């Protein structure tokens, strides 16, 4: 619910997609106006100067034009094959992110997003994709006294998983992402040595 | 750099020339402020990583591992640590002559803007994402920072590559010598050699390099009569003198159509390198 | 007296339509927020003398009784040059450009006081209130717009925006630099100035708004920014440059007068096979002298521009002088080839001198 | 403006310490501007460096907001911002003008606050408009400051979570234009 | 083909319902594009597209 | 490094399946992976709790 509240709320969320529609947009506004540009003939406008000077005159006009004009597209190109390849290694990313993410669990830290990765799903948008992460972020934390190992008849004991805790009176055994205590016992320890 | 300040210096009579060549230097002013703003966002989604400033507690009892070379020396301004100090000389020893070049050849409308971190915040965040580490685990990456021991953090780390975690507890003396001349051999090596960090100090000489070359070309003449377009105004009339000026206004402005190009694409290159070392911390 | 321009003066620079844009434009326009010149004229301050025309003006009249009829635009003023007559008479707009003789205190009244006599006449056409005016000679024409609007007001020129539009188109080539007021027994005089603003044309392409691009910090952002909206941010809008505080030249302080009459004016020259040269050092030149001569047929320099050539420095100067057939000059340049070039006098590819011919069958 | 021997350009003429050699009459730099001059009539020898400039980059809220402003002259420092730039001195003579290492602030009242970085500045400075507002500025904080109360024998384990939900948006495509 | 006023070019001359003011005599695309023009003699707005 | 030198459980980065291991071969200006991975089969129906 609060996705949907904030998407409905908030402008500058998806600024990565607006911007990629920006900055394309203005590049071709930018080549367009070019157009009008002079490079130094007497004007802009071709038909101008086809009407307005012989041939062996304005072929020294129109071919100025040509320069710029023709520079001005190889600007363009060059630019666009830049963010072409910004546009490659995004797409990639969200690639990997639809296997690694939704198609699967990640291990991997921060990868789909903050917290311990559940699941993740995926969202179209215009020109883009949103993944919906859903993670599980530890709360409510309790101070606990710790050990490596219990020390029994002699014998030095270890967690088979999660870590020993006391409450100040009494030593439990607990997973170590959610408290859950329970009674050391053989069954949820291992030995290894003497105590010493 | 400012696209009509190079090309034409301080002749107005250039600059309206450089006019009817339209948006050019509008696009080249763009471009550059994108590759400096891009900067900056890489260096946050490396460091800034960590949303609290975690300091370490007085009371340094690791369990034997000894961090001291790599934690904040307090002794400083930067109070960078000991193995930032000897990064930060290894590379500063070349540059970050290059500036005084720059500087120098400022004349010619190049400027350099620092960053928006500096290099005392950069320690800070490093800082706070190496004590986060000792004291918490991974624990202030995925929320809050839980305080474990540093020898039953160590223990966590042994059980993910699958060795039982009594091997740390009953090695944990000789795990932690280990660990403490590990550490002593990365201080001799940066302290005994410069060229372990070559990849920072390559993007150095790049930028040093493009840079240098950028200012050579205003020694070109490109055809004109002079490469110095100060003597063609002092020179020829307006009628004459346009040919002439237009000759170093096309060459001047490839020039930086080229420079701009190649900076477009080393930034590609440096966010790449950011975006990994963002994936690593 | 004086008052501030709030916005006022935008007029369409163009007969182009437009809409639902913003287009900025470079031209003359009156700066926002100008300090323009307040006059009290009633049928009180009459005397509302000449004033200068500078490269345009806007015009404004806050009025209820039609006082205000026109003005005259000119140098002289005196029928030694042309000048232009615009006025309302009660019934026509008449706008005539003759050698007017202009009364000393043009005036309206059942009278038309405004000039002695008008002669060699080029150009002639017959057609609560704040009524706006600007006037511009420029590439060839003068040209006016304009727009009336109600008001109700005592004083002052009122707040709010509004675009004059273009009236008239006069295909009239007189210089003019001076204009007067013309009056019936207040108004607002501004300048315009080269300025850039962004306009912005609302759906049906009237200018609804305008930024003064060069007003303030914001305007400039708003222009560099094609929009009038800006979002928060910092934004690179402008290059700051110190301008030079004065002009400093330091030629060398040599008095030595260069020998150039000993070499156009010599009696005999040398022979173009052996081409004379003498060498003109320690000496301070005035080019200006020669080139102002109007004594030579050719007068040809390259690589340095005649007139800029006595506003420069040299280390050395050689002169060379020899006389050749008239059809042979034109062998005296950069690159030639003939009889005269190839085996008389090379000049080389770089030439940086200049070359200088006269007819001499009279010696 | 300078004019030496027909040698001309602009800049601030400084008696040099460069001890040129004595057939010598320009010093050049790696560009071909002129770096010193020999006085034709003095002889003395000249440093020459180009007049200062900067972008002049302006720091704002939205104009939905205010329509307050700031100015950063970059690279510039502020006892010489006041004199030229395409003029706007009303700005120059406020009681607002601090030197920032990008260069001199000037319309943003500094303050020894710190908070998020707003609009960023450089060298650690951000501005923001905040009050009675104006737009401050101020070293930005790089958040909370947080003693971990790490301890040899303590643990802390959490006893509670949260489902959390964050949206990633990627880009994947841009506009097939030919 | 079209010639209009000296604007020489060529396009697909269609009915606009683009109020040009009396004075315009061109109109222009946001691009600042030739978009429209007023004949010279019937006085009605054409659409070049 | 992850599909060969180990096993990696990053999904579908050494193809479709778990991946089990992966044998480099080269190519020309390049290298083939061939990916060997388990693709559970012939699934049944069971109730569950
Ligand atoms: C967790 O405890 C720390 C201090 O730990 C103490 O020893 C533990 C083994 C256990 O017995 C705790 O109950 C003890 O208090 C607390 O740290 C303090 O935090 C406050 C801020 O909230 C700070 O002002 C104090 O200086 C801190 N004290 C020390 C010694 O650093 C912490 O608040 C406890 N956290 C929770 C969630 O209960
Ligand atoms: C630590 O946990 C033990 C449980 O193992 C607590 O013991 C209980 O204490 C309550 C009184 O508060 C008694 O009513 C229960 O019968 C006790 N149970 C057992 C199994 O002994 C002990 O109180 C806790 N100590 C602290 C300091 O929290
Ligand atoms: C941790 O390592 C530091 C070195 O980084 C040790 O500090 C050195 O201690 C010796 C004495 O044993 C001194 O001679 C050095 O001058 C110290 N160097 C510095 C930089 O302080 C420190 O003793 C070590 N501590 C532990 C507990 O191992
Ligand atoms: C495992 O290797 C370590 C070395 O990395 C051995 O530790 C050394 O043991 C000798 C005594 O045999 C000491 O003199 C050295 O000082 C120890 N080195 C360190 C770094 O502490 C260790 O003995 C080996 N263990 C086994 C079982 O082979
Ligand atoms: C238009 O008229 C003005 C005089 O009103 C002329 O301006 C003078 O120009 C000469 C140079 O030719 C200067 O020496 C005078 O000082 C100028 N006078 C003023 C008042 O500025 C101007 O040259 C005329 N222009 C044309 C094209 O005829
Ligand atoms: C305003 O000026 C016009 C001339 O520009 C006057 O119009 C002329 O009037 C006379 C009669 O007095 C006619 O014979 C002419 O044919 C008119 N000329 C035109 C072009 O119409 C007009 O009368 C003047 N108004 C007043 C009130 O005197
Ligand atoms: C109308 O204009 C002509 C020039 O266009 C004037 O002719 C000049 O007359 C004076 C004598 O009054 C001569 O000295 C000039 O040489 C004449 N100029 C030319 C170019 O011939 C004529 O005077 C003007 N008419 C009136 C009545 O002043
Ligand atoms: C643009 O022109 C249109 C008409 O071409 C205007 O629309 C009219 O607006 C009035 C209100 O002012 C309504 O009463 C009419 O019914 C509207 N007519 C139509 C056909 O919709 C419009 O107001 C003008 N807008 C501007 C900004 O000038
Ligand atoms: C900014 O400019 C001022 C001068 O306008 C500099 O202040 C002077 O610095 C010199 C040393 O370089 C001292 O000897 C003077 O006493 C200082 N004068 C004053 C009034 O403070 C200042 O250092 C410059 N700062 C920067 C960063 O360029
Ligand atoms: C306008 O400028 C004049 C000088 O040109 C000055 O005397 C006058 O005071 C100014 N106007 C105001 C309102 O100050
Ligand atoms: C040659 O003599 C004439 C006078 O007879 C003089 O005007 C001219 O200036 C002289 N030539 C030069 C180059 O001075
Ligand atoms: C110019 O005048 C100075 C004295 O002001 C003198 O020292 C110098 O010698 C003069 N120039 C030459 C070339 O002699
Ligand atoms: C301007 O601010 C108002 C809130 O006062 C908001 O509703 C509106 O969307 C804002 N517009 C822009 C363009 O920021
Ligand atoms: C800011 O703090 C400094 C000390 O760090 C102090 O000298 C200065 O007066 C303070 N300024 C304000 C405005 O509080
Ligand atoms: C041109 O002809 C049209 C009829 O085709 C007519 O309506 C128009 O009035 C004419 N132009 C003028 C100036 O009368």
């Amino acid at each position: 619910g609060k996705i949907q509240d904030s998407l409905s709320s908030t402008a500058s969320a998806l600024g990565k997609l607006q911007d990629v529609v920006n900055q394309n947009a203005q590049a071709l506004n930018t080549l367009v106006k070019q157009l009008s540009s002079n490079f130094g003939a007497i004007s802009s406008v071709l038909n101008d100067i086809l009407s307005r000077l012989d041939k062996v005159e304005a072929e020294v006009q129109i071919d100025r034009l040509i320069t710029g004009r023709l520079q001005s597209l190889q600007t363009y190109v060059t630019q666009q094959l830049i963010r072409a390849a910004e546009i490659r290694a995004s797409a990639n990313l969200a690639a990997t992110k639809m296997s690694e993410c939704v198609l699967g669990q990640s291990k991997r830290v921060d990868f789909c997003g903050k917290g311990y990765h559940l699941m993740s799903f995926p969202q179209s948008a215009p020109h883009g994709v949103v993944f919906l992460h859903v993670t599980y972020i530890p709360a409510q934390e309790k101070n606990f006294t710790t050990a490596p190992a219990i020390c029994h008849d002699g014998k030095a004991h270890f967690p088979r998983e999660g870590v020993f805790v006391s409450n100040g009176t009494h030593w439990f055994v607990t997973q170590r992402n959610f408290y859950e205590p329970q009674i050391i016992t053989t069954d949820n320890t291992f030995v290894s040595g003497n105590c010493d | 750099v400012d696209c009509t300040m190079y090309i034409c210096g301080d002749s107005t009579e250039c600059s309206n020339l450089l006019l009817q060549y339209g948006s050019f230097c509008t696009q080249l002013n763009r471009a550059l402020t994108g590759i400096a703003v891009e900067q900056d966002k890489n260096t946050q989604e490396v460091f800034a990583q960590v949303k609290q400033i975690y300091k370490t507690p007085p009371i340094k009892d690791f369990g034997g591992f000894n961090f001291s070379q790599i934690l904040p020396d307090p002794s400083k301004p930067s109070k960078r640590s000991f193995i930032e100090d000897l990064l930060f000389n290894k590379v500063t020893l070349a540059d970050a002559a290059a500036r005084d070049l720059i500087c120098a050849q400022k004349f010619n409308g190049l400027t350099v803007l620092p960053p928006l971190l500096t290099d005392e915040m950069i320690a800070q965040y490093t800082s706070a994402l190496l004590a986060g580490t000792i004291t918490s685990g991974w624990t202030f990456g995925a929320g809050a920072a839980l305080q474990i021991p540093f020898a039953m953090q160590m223990a966590y780390r042994f059980n993910g590559i699958g060795v039982t975690q009594n091997v740390l507890y009953e090695n944990q003396k000789l795990i932690a010598n280990q660990f403490n001349s590990a550490i002593g051999k990365i201080q001799d090596s940066l302290s005994s050699t410069a060229s372990a960090l070559g990849k920072l100090q390559d993007v150095v000489n790049q930028n040093a390099q493009a840079l240098n070359t950028l200012v050579k070309q205003l020694s070109s003449n490109f055809g004109a009569i002079s490469s110095v377009l100060n003597d063609i105004l002092s020179r020829l009339d307006k009628v004459e003198a346009e040919v002439q000026i237009d000759r170093l206004i096309t060459g001047r402005l490839q020039s930086l159509q080229t420079y701009v190009t190649q900076q477009l694409i080393r930034a590609a290159e440096i966010r790449a390198s950011a975006n990994l070392a963002a994936t690593k911390m | 007296a004086y008052t501030n321009s709030f916005t006022r003066g935008v007029y369409y620079p163009d007969k182009v339509f437009r809409s639902s844009v913003l287009h900025s434009t470079q031209d003359l326009f009156l700066p926002f927020f100008s300090n323009v010149t307040w006059f009290h004229a009633i049928h009180k301050r009459f005397d509302n003398p000449v004033l200068p025309f500078n490269d345009g003006v806007y015009f404004a009249s806050t009025e209820k009784s039609n006082i205000i009829r026109g003005w005259i635009f000119g140098t002289t003023l005196d029928s030694k040059t042309q000048s232009l007559l615009i006025v309302n008479n009660a019934t026509n707009v008449v706008i005539k450009v003759c050698e007017f003789q202009f009364c000393n205190d043009p005036f309206l009244g059942s009278e038309f006081r405004v000039y002695s006599s008008a002669n060699n006449c080029t150009f002639e056409y017959v057609s609560k209130n704040l009524r706006e005016f600007v006037f511009k000679n420029i590439d060839g024409y003068f040209k006016i717009y304009s727009k009336h609007t109600p008001i109700n007001l005592v004083r002052d020129l009122p707040q709010g925006f509004s675009a004059l539009e273009p009236l008239v188109d006069l295909p009239i080539g007189i210089n003019i630099t001076r204009f007067q007021t013309l009056l019936a027994l207040a108004y607002y005089v501004g300048y315009l100035q080269p300025r850039t603003f962004l306009l912005k044309y609302n759906e049906n392409g009237t200018i609804t708004d305008a930024v003064d691009c060069a007003l303030d910090p914001l305007s400039e952002t708003k222009c560099t920014l094609k929009s009038f909206t800006v979002e928060k941010g910092i934004y690179q809008t402008s290059n700051f440059r110190v301008q030079p505080t004065e002009s400093i030249v330091r030629f060398p302080n040599i008095t030595n007068l260069c020998p150039f009459g000993e070499v156009f004016n010599a009696t005999r020259f040398a022979s173009v096979y052996a081409w004379n040269r003498k060498r003109i050092s320690n000496c301070v030149a005035d080019y200006s002298v020669l080139y102002n001569s109007a004594s030579f047929s050719t007068f040809k320099c390259y690589g340095v521009s005649p007139t800029k050539l006595n506003d420069l420095c040299f280390t050395n100067v050689y002169a060379d002088s020899f006389v050749i057939r008239g059809d042979e000059v034109r062998q005296i340049a950069p690159g030639q080839t003939g009889k005269i070039a190839d085996y008389n006098y090379k000049l080389p590819d770089d030439f940086t001198g200049c070359v200088i011919a006269w007819n001499s069958n009279n010696l | 403006n300078f004019n030496f021997n027909g040698l001309t350009g602009t800049g601030v003429l400084t008696e040099s310490n460069k001890k040129f050699l004595p057939f010598q009459q320009f010093g050049r730099d790696i560009a071909d501007t002129t770096d010193a001059v020999r006085d034709p009539q003095t002889l003395e020898i000249l440093d020459i460096t180009p007049c200062s400039f900067g972008g002049v980059s302006v720091i704002t809220p939205g104009t939905n907001t205010s329509n307050q402003v700031a100015v950063l002259y970059q690279g510039v420092n502020c006892t010489e911002v006041p004199v030229a730039i395409p003029t706007w001195r009303v700005y120059s003579t406020g009681s607002n003008v601090f030197q920032t290492r990008a260069g001199c602030l000037i319309g943003a009242e500094h303050v020894n606050n710190s908070y998020e970085c707003d609009i960023p500045i450089g060298a650690g400075i951000c501005a923001s408009y905040q009050t009675s507002q104006s737009i401050i500025a101020y070293t930005m904080s790089l958040g909370a400051e947080n003693s971990v109360a790490y301890s040899n024998n303590s643990i802390a384990i959490p006893t509670n979570f949260t489902i959390s939900v964050t949206t990633e948006i990627l880009p994947v495509s841009m506009t097939k234009t030919s």
